[PDB]
C-alpha cells in the first residue's frame, strides 16, 4: 500500500601421487 | 511466566516413620513434614493465582487423593489466614486424619509392598487430566518418601518407575524427589530425577525441611532452563543382574526378553523367558583372549 | 559373486576407487598404511560395507525399454540423443550396433552416421512404423534391410517353444482337422491391397510382439504348477498366523553390594494422631537460625559444583595452534584404529590369529612412545605452556591404549608362564 | 503492560512510604506475585531463613542462558525496596525487608495477620444473578457515558470527577458536552484489567490529603477477597473510600456488610467471540455482537444502518471516519480495533491468500493482512485529507541589516528548535510563537 | 498419431496375430509381464481366438476394454440369407439376432475376468451403441451395471476406476462375508433347515 | 440414537483392542526404508505432491522409530532413474537420516522406479546384521509398474533365503508382484501390504511400523548379546572422542575398553561392544508385558466409587456407562484414563497400588 511514499511525476594432489606410486609399488610387489 | 501444577506424592505409612523415629531421636517427624509441607504447597499457590496443587498419599494399603478431596471440618489450623492457602490446607490435614484413622485400623493387616509406584502413575494420570482440561499449563511431580524403614524388595519398582519416566518426558513433567532416611542413595528415584530434568535431594534431619524445599525443590516448570539443579549425586544408569543381584557394567542380556545377566545362566536357558540358547553360540562367548602360544 | 566379503577386500581396483574420491577416508589411510605400517588387507577388514556401497553404486543397469519410441525427431528438425541412450539402442538392437561397429572409424564419423540412421528407413521399421516407398532413405544403412529380415527369422526361433496346453491355441484350431465351413469375411481376414498382397500392417504388430517378448526374455538372462493356478483359492481355510508367546516370569535378587512391631506402629500412629487432634502450629516450621546457615551451606556447596559443570556442558573451541592441534588429531586417530583392530583380533576366540595380535600389540607400543615423543616435543618447544593442554587432549587414548597392553600382558603371564 | 504499569507506580512512591505499605500481608502477598518468575523464587528462598546471604551465592544459581533475567529481576526487586544491599567485610551482602519478611511468613504460615484479609459473615449472595448483574451493569454505565452514547442513569460526580481530570473524555464548558480522545479509545482498546487498573490508578493519583498506603491496602487486599461471599466492615478513609468504589462496580452493597465482585477478582490476576464483525470491500460492517457497549464504541467511527438482536450491520463511510479524526482517533487504532475484532472467516480467507503466495513463491513472507488493505488505504488517505492544510502560529523575521545577524539568529532558533521556515536570498525566516520570546531575547543579547 | 508411444511407456504391446502359434507366445508374454509388475496391455479381437476360452482373471485381467459392440459384418451374404430363414421360420427379428449375437460376445469377454470372490476388475463398454443394451446384458452383469454409468464419458469413467481400484485393495471384513457370500459346513446345514 | 451411533463405534473400535496377546516381538530391529522417487511421484492427489508428502511423514517416521526402538538401526534408500540410490548407511544415529531425508527432499523425482536394484541393495546393507536381529524392509511405493534389468522372482526367493521380511505401502492400487513380496516373504500373511485410501490413513500406516514385528514360531535364533553400561563423565577440559575424533567435553566411558563416545546407544568405535543405557532396555518393556485390555461394565450392575480412581474425574451419568475396569485389580477407571494408561504409560495405577 503506497499512500506515504511521494507523489509520481517527472595438497590433496600430492597425496593423490604417493598413494598412485603406493599401489604401484603393491602390484608389483604381488606380481 | 504460565500456571503451573504441582502435584505432591507422599508416602506415609507407620511403618516407614516408626524406624525413622527409633533410629533417631526426633518423635513425630511425620508431623514435622506435615506441617513442612502445608507451609510449602502455601508458598506454591503464592507464585501465582492460576496454579493448582495435588496431593496423592500412598498409604500402607494404597493410595489416596488428599487434595482435591472427592465429592462423596474440625479446626486445626486457625480460621484467620488467608483463604485460598486455608481452602487447601484444612481439606489437607482433615483427609491426613481419615487416612491415619483408616491406617490404624488395619495395623494388623499384612501389607508388604509399598505403593509408590502406584502414587506417581496416578500423578502423572492426573497431569494428562489437568492439562487436557484447560485450555495451556505446566506441571511438576514431588515424591516425598521415607527411606529410613529397611525395604523388602525394591525389584518390582523398577518396571513400573521407569515406565513413569517415559511418560514424564513426553509431557515435559520434571518429577522432584525429596529422601528422608538412612540410605543416602535412592538408584531408582535418582535416575528418575537425572532423566526427567528434576531435582533429588536427601536429608538426614526432618527439622529445617521448609529451607530444603523453599530454595531446591521451588523451580517451576517456567524457569527451568535458567536454573541449575542443586543435585549433588551421580547417577550411571545400571541395572542389577537377574540372578546374582549384582550392578553389571559390562553383561549378557537375552535378546528375546531383555533380562540382564552378569553370567552365563546356569543349564544354558534364560531364567526369565525359558528360551533355549543355541550351545554352539553360548560358547562364543566362554572363550578366552587369543594370546599366542 | 562380486560383492562378497573376500573379493571385495582383494578387488584393489575398487579399493583405490573409492579412496581416491572419499578424502576423509583417504586422510586416515595415508597416516594408517603408509607411514604407519598397519596392513592394507586389515584396513579394508573394517570397512567392508563402505567397499560395497562403492561397488554397488555403479553395477546396476536399468531394465529394457523401447528405445526408438522415445525418440521424436521434433525446414531443420533437431533430436538430442545421449550416452545412455546410444548404449541402449544397441543393447536393444544388435542391427544397430553390427552397422555401427564396422563403419565409425572406417568410412564415416559418428555423428554423420546416426544421422544417417534416422534418415534411414532402418530406424523407421525399428520403430514399428510402416515404411513408405516414397521416402528415400539412406542409402548406406539400407544395405542391411534384408540382413534384418534374417535377424527377425532368427529372432523367431529364439522365442518359438512349446506353449502350455491350458492357454495353446493352436491345439484350439488343429482340435477338429477336417473343420470346413465357410470362409471368414474380408473384415476377420488381415487387410490386402487391390493386387492381393498384404497391405504391411501385421508386420508392424508383429514387430512390437516381438519388441515384447525380446524385452521379457532378456529378463531372464543367466543372472504341477497348472493345478494351483486353477484353484480357487478363496474358498480354501483362511491363513492362520504361527506366531511364538513367551511368558516372562518376574522374580531376581535384590541389590546387593531395627525391627519393629505392630504395637511400636500403633502407638506412634495414636501419638500422631493426638498431636494432629489436640493442634498444629505452621509457624514452628521456620528454622533456629543456627540450622539455617548449614542448609543454605549445603546447598550452595552442591550449587558451585554444578555450575562448574553447567557452564560447558562443530568442535568446541580450542586453545592450542592449529598447526599442533592438527597433528594432535592424526595422532589420536592413528592410534584409535590400531587400537579397533587389536581389539577385533585379541577378542576373536582363534588362535590362529595370534601372530596378528603380536604385530597389533607392537604397534600400539609404538604408538605409546609416539604419544609420548609427542609431548616432549611439545614440552621443550612450547616450554609446557602447551604441554599440559596437550596431554589433556589424548589423556583418555594414552590410558586406553596402555589398558590394551597390560590386558595382553596379564593374558599372557597366565597363559604363557 | 497490566504488570508493568502496576509496577511503574509502585517504584514512584518514596522508600518512606514502602516501608509502611508492608505491614498488612495481604498487600505483601499481592506485591510477590507481580514480580519476574526468578524474583519470586530468589524471594521465597530468603524468606524462611534469618541470615544475610551474599549477591554471588544468587548469581550462582542462574544458567549462563538465563544470566540476562537476573539483571531484570536483581533491578525490579531493589527498586520497590523489598530487597536491601548491605555491604560489610569487604562482601556485597543482600538482606531482605524485616518487614516484607515478617508479612509474608505471616500469610504463608497463618500467623496473626490483624484482619489483612478481611472477615466472614456467612451471609452469601446469589453471584450470577446479582453480582455479575450489579457491576457489569455499573461498569456500563461508565463505559456507555464515556462512548458518549445517550443513556438515562448517568454516573454520580465522584467518576465524572475522575473521568475529565484524566486525560480521558475531554471536555469544554463552551462546547457544553463531553467527547473521547486519542487516549480514550486506547482505554476502550484495552482488556478489563487493565481498563480498571487505569481508573483505580487515575484515581490514587487524584486524591489529596486519606493515606496513600491506606487505598493500596483496600485495593491489593480487595484482591484476596473471593468473589460469591461477605465480608463485614477497617480504616476510617477506607469507608468513605469503598462507597467511592462502590460506583465503579466493585464492590456491591445492599445499602453494614460490603461483597466484592466479578471484577473485583479481576484485578489481582489474569482470568463465536461476542464482538467479532465482517469488513467487506465495499466499506460494509457486520458485527456479531448483542452488547450496547460494543455497538456504542463502534458507532465512534460507523454509521449504524440497522440491527438485529445478534448481529448489527453498517457502512463505513467518509463523515463517521471524519468525525472519529476530530475527536483525536488515530487511524492506526481503528485498524487495530478491526483486526482483534476480525471474525474467523476473514481470519480463513487471509491464510488461504497467504498460502497461496507462498505457494507459488515460498521465498518472501507477505504479512497476514486479515482485511482487505482498501478500506486501510481509505482511511489513513482520509487522515491524510485532514492533514492537508498545515498552519503554525508565530512569527516573520526580516529587514536584517546584515547576512551574518540574519544567520545568527536563524541559526539559534534551530538550535533551540523553533525554527519553522527560513530563507537565506530574503534574509527571512519563521519562527513557532512558543520560541519568540526567547528569539526576541537573544536578539537584544 | 503417436498414441502408442504413451501406452510403451507403462505397459508392454501385445498383438493377437492370425498366426496360432504365434499368438500363444504373446499369451505367454502377456501373463509373464503381469507377474512381475512390469505391466502389459493385450489387443485382441472379441470374436477371435483368445476370446473363446482364455481367461484373464486375477492378474491377467484388472480392466476390460471392449472397443465398440462386436457385429458382425452386415454385408455378407451368408447372414442376410441366414437372418432371412431365421425370421421367416422362428420369427426372430433381423435387428433382434444382430444384437444378440453382438451383446453374447462382448458380454463372453466380460466374463473372463473374475474367477473367485476375491477377484475385481472394472468392464468399460465403449461405444454409445452399448446405452440401451443393458437388459440385454447377462443378469448378474446387468445388475452391477448402475443408471449413472449408462453413458460416461472417458474422464467420468477414469475418476470411478480410480476410485474402485482404491477401494478394493482394502482389507476385506471377515465378518461382511463370513455367512453372507461364503458358506461353512455349518452355515449349509442351516439353509437346508430354514427351507425345509 | 445418534449418541447411541457414537457409542456402538466406540464399541466396535474396542472389539479389535480386546484381542492382546504377549506375543513374542524382535526388540532388536535393523530396518531399510525405500522410498519411491519416480514420474509417478508427481501427481497431485497428495498435497502438495506426493513426493512432499512421504518425505516429510518419512522424518516423523525416523523420529518414531528410534524414539521406541533405541537399540535398531535404520538404513535409507531411494528408487530413481530405474536405478537404487543409497543415501544413508545402517547406523543408530537418528539425526544422519533425518538429515539425509532433508537433503532429498529438494531434488525432483523422475525416471522408472526399480523394486529389483532396490532390493537387492537391501539386501546387501542387511549382510553385516548379526543373525539375533530382524531384518526387515519397509518400502514406500507408487508406481503401478516396475521396470527391473533381471527377474525379480529369482530376488524374491533370495530375499526369503536371507529371513529379510519386506511390508510394502502403495498409494493407488495392488500390483501383482507387491503382494507376492510381502506374501512369500512373511511365511504366506497378507496383511503386510497395504494401500493407503487418504492422507490421515498415511500417517497411521506409518505409525504402525514403529511397533516391532511379532516373530515366527520355526525362526529360532535365540542367543545372548554382550552389552556393557557406560558411566557417564564430567570432565573439566574437553577430549577427542573416539567415534568422530573431534574435540567434545564429556563422554560415556567404554567399560571394556575406556575409550569414550560421544553419544549412545552405539556400538563402540574399538571393541565392537554395544553401549546402552539401562533406559533403552525399560523403553522395550511394554512390549513383552502388554497392559491387558478393559472391559467396560453394563449399568445392570453396581458401581464402586462416583469418581475415577486414578484421576479423580466423576464420570458422567448420562445410558452407557462411562466406566472401563481392569480385571487384574478391578478399578473402574475414566474414558480418557484408558486411551493414556494403554498408550503412553503402561502400568496399571490400580494394579501398582494393590499389596500382596
Ligand atoms: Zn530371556
Ligand atoms: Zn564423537
Ligand atoms: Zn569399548
Ligand atoms: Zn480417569
Ligand atoms: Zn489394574
Amino acid at each position: 500500500s503506497t499512500i506515504g511514499k511521494t507523489a509520481l511525476g517527472r595438497e590433496e594432489r600430492e597425496n593423490e601421487k604417493t598413494l598412485n606410486d603406493y599401489y604401484a609399488a603393491l602390484a608389483k610387489k604381488q606380481a | 511466566e504460565s500456571p503451573s501444577l504441582l502435584t505432591v506424592i507422599i508416602e506415609i505409612a507407620p511403618k516407614l516413620w516408626t524406624t525413622f523415629d527409633e533410629e533417631g531421636n526426633e518423635k513425630g517427624s511425620i508431623i514435622k513434614v506435615l506441617e513442612a509441607l502445608i507451609v510449602f504447597l502455601n508458598a506454591h499457590l503464592a507464585f501465582n493465582s492460576a496454579n493448582k496443587v495435588a496431593v496423592i498419599a500412598a498409604y500402607s494399603q494404597g493410595i489416596k487423593y488428599l487434595y482435591p478431596e472427592s465429592t462423596s471440618d474440625l479446626k486445626i489450623i486457625n480460621s484467620d489466614m488467608y483463604r485460598r492457602f486455608r481452602n487447601v490446607d484444612e481439606t489437607l490435614v482433615e483427609e491426613i486424619y481419615k487416612l491415619f484413622e483408616l491406617e490404624k485400623k488395619q495395623i494388623e493387616q499384612n501389607s508388604q509392598r509399598s505403593t509408590l509406584a502406584g502414587a506417581m502413575s496416578a500423578g502423572l494420570t492426573y497431569v494428562n487430566r489437568i492439562s487436557k482440561e484447560s485450555v495451556s499449563l505446566k506441571s511438576r511431580l514431588l515424591v516425598l518418601t521415607c527411606g529410613s524403614g529397611s525395604s523388602k524388595d525394591e525389584i518390582f519398582q523398577y518396571i513400573p518407575i521407569m515406565n513413569c519416566i517415559f511418560s514424564a518426558t513426553k509431557m515435559k513433567c520434571p518429577i522432584d524427589v525429596v529422601k528422608i532416611g538412612g540410605s543416602k542413595e535412592s538408584t531408582f528415584l535418582q535416575q528418575t530425577t537425572d532423566a526427567t530434568n528434576g531435582v533429588y535431594l536427601h536429608v538426614e534431619s526432618t527439622e529445617g525441611l521448609i529451607q530444603y524445599l523453599a530454595t531446591a525443590m521451588f523451580i517451576d516448570p517456567s524457569l527451568r532452563p535458567i536454573i541449575v539443579k542443586p543435585n549433588h549425586g551421580s547417577v550411571d544408569f545400571r541395572t542389577s543382574c537377574y540372578l546374582t543381584g549384582r550392578v553389571v557394567a559390562v553383561g549378557f542380556i537375552c535378546s528375546v526378553c531383555l533380562c540382564v545377566l552378569s553370567i552365563i545362566p546356569p543349564g544354558n536357558k534364560c531364567p526369565a523367558c525359558d528360551s533355549q540358547f543355541d550351545e554352539h553360540v553360548i560358547a562364543k562367548l566362554k572363550r578366552k583372549p587369543v594370546v599366542p602360544r | 559373486d562380486s560383492l562378497s566379503k573376500e573379493k571385495l577386500l582383494t578387488n584393489l581396483k575398487l579399493q583405490q576407487s573409492l579412496l581416491k574420491g572419499n578424502k576423509v577416508l583417504m586422510k586416515v589411510f595415508q597416516e594408517t598404511v603408509i607411514n604407519a605400517g598397519l596392513p592394507p588387507s586389515e584396513f579394508w577388514s573394517t570397512r567392508i560395507p563402505l567397499l560395497r556401497a562403492f561397488a554397488l553404486s555403479t553395477s546396476q543397469k536399468v531394465g529394457p525399454y523401447n528405445v526408438l519410441s522415445t525418440i521424436k525427431p521434433v525446414n531443420k528438425v533437431n533430436v538430442n540423443l545421449s550416452r545412455e541412450k546410444i548404449l541402449n539402442i544397441f543393447e536393444n538392437y544388435p542391427i544397430v550396433k553390427k552397422a555401427y561397429t564396422d563403419n565409425v572409424p572406417k568410412n564415416f564419423k559418428e555423428p554423420e552416421f546416426w544421422a544417417r540412421f534416422f534418415s534411414s528407413k532402418l530406424f523407421r521399421k525399428l520403430r514399428g512404423e510402416k515404411i513408405m516407398q516414397n521416402d528415400r532413405g539412406d542409402v548406406i544403412i539400407d544395405r542391411y534391410l534384408t540382413l534384418d529380415q534374417e535377424f527377425d527369422r532368427k529372432d523367431d526361433d529364439m522365442l518359438l517353444h512349446p506353449v502350455k496346453k491350458i492357454i495353446d491355441l493352436d491345439g484350439n484350431i488343429q482340435d477338429d482337422p477336417v473343420v470346413r465351413g465357410n470362409r471368414p469375411d474380408f473384415t476377420m481376414q488381415p487387410g490386402v491391397d487391390i493386387n492381393g498382397n498384404s497391405d504391411g500392417t501385421v508386420d508392424i504388430l508383429k514387430g512390437m510382439n516381438r519388441l515384447s517378448e525380446k524385452m521379457i526374455m532378456a529378463l531372464k538372462n543367466e543372472y504341477n504348477d497348472e493345478r494351483n493356478e486353477l484353484k480357487i483359492d478363496d474358498l480354501n481355510e483362511s491363513y492362520k498366523t504361527n506366531y511364538a508367546i513367551i511368558h516372562l516370569k518376574r522374580n531376581a535378587h535384590e541389590k546387593t553390594t531395627l525391627k519393629v512391631s505392630n504395637q511400636q506402629m500403633l502407638q506412634q500412629l495414636s501419638l500422631v494422631m493426638d498431636n494432629l487432634i489436640n493442634k498444629l502450629d505452621l509457624n514452628q516450621v521456620v528454622p533456629n537460625n543456627e540450622v539455617s546457615n548449614k542448609i543454605n551451606k549445603r546447598v550452595i556447596t552442591a550449587i558451585k559444583i554444578n555450575a562448574k559443570q553447567a557452564k560447558h556442558n562443530l568442535e568446541v573451541k580450542s586453545t592450542l595452534p592449529i598447526d599442533l592441534l592438527e597433528s594432535c588429531r592424526m595422532l589420536h586417530t592413528t592410534c584409535c584404529e590400531f587400537l579397533k583392530h587389536f581389539y577385533i583380533h585379541f577378542q576373536s576366540g582363534e588362535q590362529k590369529q595370534a601372530s596378528t595380535v603380536k604385530k597389533l600389540y607392537n604397534h600400539l607400543k609404538d604408538c605409546i612412545e609416539k604419544l609420548n615423543e609427542l609431548f616432549q616435543d611439545v614440552l621443550n618447544g612450547d616450554g609446557e605452556s602447551m604441554s599440559n593442554t596437550c596431554t589433556a587432549y589424548l589423556k583418555p587414548v594414552l590410558n586406553s591404549i596402555t589398558l590394551a597392553t597390560h590386558k595382553y600382558d596379564e593374558y599372557f603371564n597366565e597363559y604363557n608362564n | 503492560s497490566l504488570k508493568h504499569s502496576v509496577t511503574q507506580y509502585l517504584e514512584e512512591i518514596p522508600q518512606q512510604v514502602q516501608n509502611r505499605l508492608y505491614t498488612s500481608p495481604a498487600t505483601c502477598l499481592a506485591i510477590y506475585r507481580i514480580l519476574p518468575p526468578l524474583a519470586k523464587f530468589f524471594i521465597m528462598a530468603m524468606v524462611f531463613n534469618e541470615n544475610e546471604v551474599p549477591l554471588l551465592d544468587l548469581d550462582k544459581w542462574v544458567n549462563s542462558n538465563g544470566k540476562l533475567q537476573f539483571q531484570n529481576a536483581i533491578k525490579s526487586m531493589k527498586s520497590l525496596h523489598l530487597l536491601i544491599p548491605n555491604k560489610s567485610s569487604g562482601t556485597l551482602m543482600i538482606n531482605l525487608n524485616p518487614t516484607f519478611k515478617i508479612s509474608l511468613r505471616n500469610a504463608l504460615t497463618g500467623g496473626e495477620v490483624q484482619n489483612s484479609f478481611g472477615v466472614v459473615v456467612e451471609e452469601n449472595v446469589v453471584s450470577l444473578d446479582l453480582l455479575d448483574e450489579y457491576s457489569a451493569n455499573k461498569w456500563e454505565t461508565i463505559l456507555h457515558f464515556m462512548v458518549g452514547t445517550p443513556l438515562a442513569k448517568i454516573p454520580s460526580e465522584k467518576v465524572l470527577n475522575l473521568l475529565k481530570h484524566s486525560k480521558l473524555m475531554e471536555e469544554v464548558n463552551s462546547t457544553g458536552e463531553f467527547k473521547i480522545t486519542n487516549e480514550g479509545f486506547q482505554f476502550l482498546l484495552q482488556e478489563i484489567n487493565s481498563q480498571l487498573w487505569t481508573l483505580l490508578l487515575q484515581y490514587l493519583k487524584m486524591i489529596e490529603t486519606m493515606d496513600l498506603v491506606d487505598v493500596l491496602h483496600f485495593i491489593f487486599m480487595l484482591g484476596a477477597l473471593e468473589v460469591g461471599k461477605a465480608y463485614k466492615i477497617l480504616s476510617e478513609t477506607q469507608r468513605i473510600m469503598l462507597q467511592d468504589m462502590r460506583d465503579y462496580g466493585l464492590v456491591f452493597q445492599k445499602h453494614s456488610i460490603f461483597y466484592p465482585t466479578k471484577l473485583a477478582l479481576m484485578l489481582t490476576s489474569d482470568t463465536i467471540p461476542d464482538g467479532s464483525l465482517i469488513v467487506e470491500t465495499n466499506f460494509k460492517i457486520y458485527s456479531y455482537s448483542n452488547s450496547p457497549l460494543q455497538i456504542a464504541v463502534l458507532s465512534l467511527f460507523v454509521h449504524l444502518k440497522a440491527r438485529f438482536v445478534n448481529m448489527v450491520l453498517g457502512q463505513i463511510t467518509r463523515e463517521s471516519i471524519r468525525r472519529a479524526l476530530t475527536n483525536g482517533i488515530t487511524a492506526d487504532q481503528i485498524i487495530a480495533y478491526l483486526e482483534t475484532h476480525a471474525h474467523p472467516q476473514m481470519r480463513r480467507l487471509a491464510e488461504e491468500k497467504l498460502e497461496k503466495k507462498l505457494e507459488l513463491d515460498p521465498n518472501c513472507k507477505e504479512p497476514l493482512q486479515v482485511l482487505p488493505p482498501t478500506v486501510v488505504d481509505q482511511i489513513r488517505l482520509w487522515q491524510l485529507e485532514l492533514d492537508r492544510v498545515i498552519t503554525y502560529e508565530g512569527s516573520l523575521y526580516s529587514d536584517f541589516e546584515t547576512s551574518q545577524e540574519y544567520n545568527l539568529l536563524s541559526k539559534y532558533a534551530q538550535d533551540i528548535g523553533v525554527l519553522l521556515w527560513k530563507d537565506d536570498k530574503k534574509k527571512k525566516f519563521f519562527i513557532s510563537k512558543e520560541g519568540n520570546s526567547q528569539v526576541l531575547d537573544f536578539a537584544k543579547r | 498419431m503417436g498414441i502408442l508411444d504413451e501406452v510403451w511407456k507403462h505397459k508392454l504391446i501385445l498383438v493377437e496375430t492370425p498366426d496360432a502359434q504365434e499368438t500363444s507366445l504373446a499369451l505367454e508374454t502377456y501373463r509373464k509381464a503381469c507377474s512381475n509388475g512390469r505391466g502389459a496391455i493385450l489387443l485382441s479381437v472379441a470374436r477371435g481366438k483368445v476370446s473363446e476360452g482364455i481367461d484373464f482373471d486375477h492378474q491377467y485381467g484388472r480392466t476390460v476394454l471392449m472397443i465398440g459392440i462386436p457385429f458382425q459384418y452386415t454385408e455378407s451374404r451368408i447372414l442376410k440369407a441366414r437372418l432371412e430363414f431365421m425370421r421367416e421360420n422362428y420369427r426372430i427379428r433381423e435387428n433382434d439376432f444382430l444384437s444378440f449375437d453382438a451383446m453374447r460376445h462382448a458380454a463372453q469377454c466380460l466374463g473372463r475376468v473374475l474367477r473367485g470372490k476375491d477377484d475385481y476388475g472394472v468392464m468399460v463398454l465403449a461405444d454409445r451403441r452399448f446405452s440401451r443394451k443393458r437388459s440385454q446384458l447377462p443378469k448378474w452383469i446387468a445388475q452391477g451395471l448402475s443408471d449413472a454409468d449408462l453413458n460416461l464419458s472417458t474422464d467420468m469413467a477414469i475418476s470411478n476406476t480410480k476410485q474402485f481400484l482404491r477401494t478394493m485393495a482394502q482389507p476385506t471384513d471377515p465378518k461382511d462375508q463370513e455367512g453372507v457370500s461364503v458358506w461353512s459346513y455349518e452355515d449349509l446345514i442351516k439353509h437346508q433347515n430354514s427351507r425345509k | 440414537a445418534s449418541l447411541v451411533a457414537s457409542i456402538v463405534e466406540a464399541r466396535k473400535k474396542r472389539t479389535a483392542k480386546k484381542n492382546i496377546t504377549p506375543y513374542q516381538r524382535g526388540i532388536i530391529r535393523s530396518l531399510i526404508l525405500t522410498l519411491d522417487c519416480s514420474e509417478a511421484m508427481l501427481e497431485k492427489d497428495l498435497r502438495p505432491n506426493r513426493h512432499a508428502m512421504i518425505i516429510q511423514y518419512a522424518i516423523d517416521f525416523v523420529h518414531e522409530f528410534f524414539d521406541q526402538n533405541p537399540i535398531s538401526q535404520m538404513g535409507i534408500i531411494i528408487m530413481r532413474n530405474g536405478l537404487a540410490q543409497l543415501v544413508s548407511q545402517v547406523s543408530g544415529n537418528p539425526q544422519d537420516h533425518i538429515d539425509a531425508l532433508k537433503s532429498i527432499r529438494k531434488q525432483e523425482p523422475k525416471g522408472n522406479p526399480s523394486l529389483q536394484n532396490a532390493l537387492e541393495m537391501a539386501r546387501g546393507l542387511l549382510l553385516p546384521v548379526p543373525a539375533h536381529c530382524t531384518r526387515e524392509v519397509l518400502i514406500v511405493f507408487g508406481s503401478l509398474s516396475t521396470t527391473d534389468p533381471g527377474d525379480i522372482h529369482q530376488t524374491i526367493d533370495s530375499l526369503v533365503s536371507e529371513k529379510i521380511r519386506v511390508k510394502v505401502l502403495g498409494l493407488s492400487a495392488q500390483v501383482a508382484i507387491c503382494k507376492e513380496l510381502c506374501k512369500a516373504t512373511n511365511y504366506g500373511d497378507e496383511s503386510f501390504y497395504k494401500i493407503l485410501l487418504d492422507e490421515t490413513h498415511l500417517k497411521e500406516l506409518f505409525n504402525e511400523a514403529v511397533t516391532p514385528l511379532p516373530v515366527n514360531k520355526i525362526n529360532k535364533g535365540f542367543t545372548l548379546v554382550k552389552m556393557g553400561f557406560p558411566t557417564r563423565i564430567f570432565e573439566d577440559t574437553p577430549t577427542f572422542c573416539s567415534c568422530h575424533s573431534k574435540l567434545v567435553y564429556g563422554g560415556y566411558f567404554c567399560p571394556n575398553c575406556h575409550s569414550k563416545v560421544c553419544s549412545l546407544p552405539t556400538v563402540c568405535p574399538c571393541c565392537d561392544l554395544m553401549l546402552i543405557l539401562s533406559t533403552h532396555l525399560a523403553r522395550s518393556y511394554h512390549h513383552l508385558m502388554p497392559l491387558k485390555t478393559f472391559a467396560e461394565v453394563p449399568t445392570t450392575e453396581k458401581f464402586r466409587s462416583e469418581d475415577c480412581f486414578s484421576c479423580q474425574s466423576r464420570f458422567p451419568i448420562l445410558l452407557t456407562s462411562s466406566r472401563y475396569r481392569c480385571e487384574d485389580c478391578k478399578q473402574e477407571f475414566c474414558v480418557d484414563c484408558d486411551v493414556f494408561i494403554h498408550e503412553i504409560l503402561h502400568n496399571c495405577p490400580g494394579c501398582e497400588s494393590k499389596p500382596v
